[PDB]
């Protein structure tokens, strides 16, 4: 995107409500000009 | 400010990223220095000679 490499991924978090259920989050990270990642 | 609008940020770096994929020779070029940014809200440009 915008001629830059990004990594997009889905993560799962376990939550007690008892009963077990899950929370989901999407994360996005990218390469900076010096080669490090954000 | 009253009737004036002052740009506070820049989008240059975002457009630079794509140009930058070819290296320094592009980054520091005159073409790069001619990147345009969006106008500050409703309005228009005009020439007065």
């Amino acid at each position: 995107y915008k001629s830059r490499l990004y990594l997009l991924w889905l993560e799962q978090k376990e939550i007690t409500k008892t009963e077990t259920d899950y929370r989901y989050e999407l994360k996005l990270a990218h390469i900076r000009y010096d080669g490090t990642w954000n | 400010w009253q009737s004036y609008r002052t740009r506070l940020n820049t989008l240059f770096a975002r457009q630079l990223v794509a140009r930058a994929t070819t290296g320094i020779d592009t980054i520091l070029s005159m073409e790069t220095q001619n990147i345009q940014e969006p106008q500050l809200g409703k309005g228009f440009y005009a020439t007065f000679v």
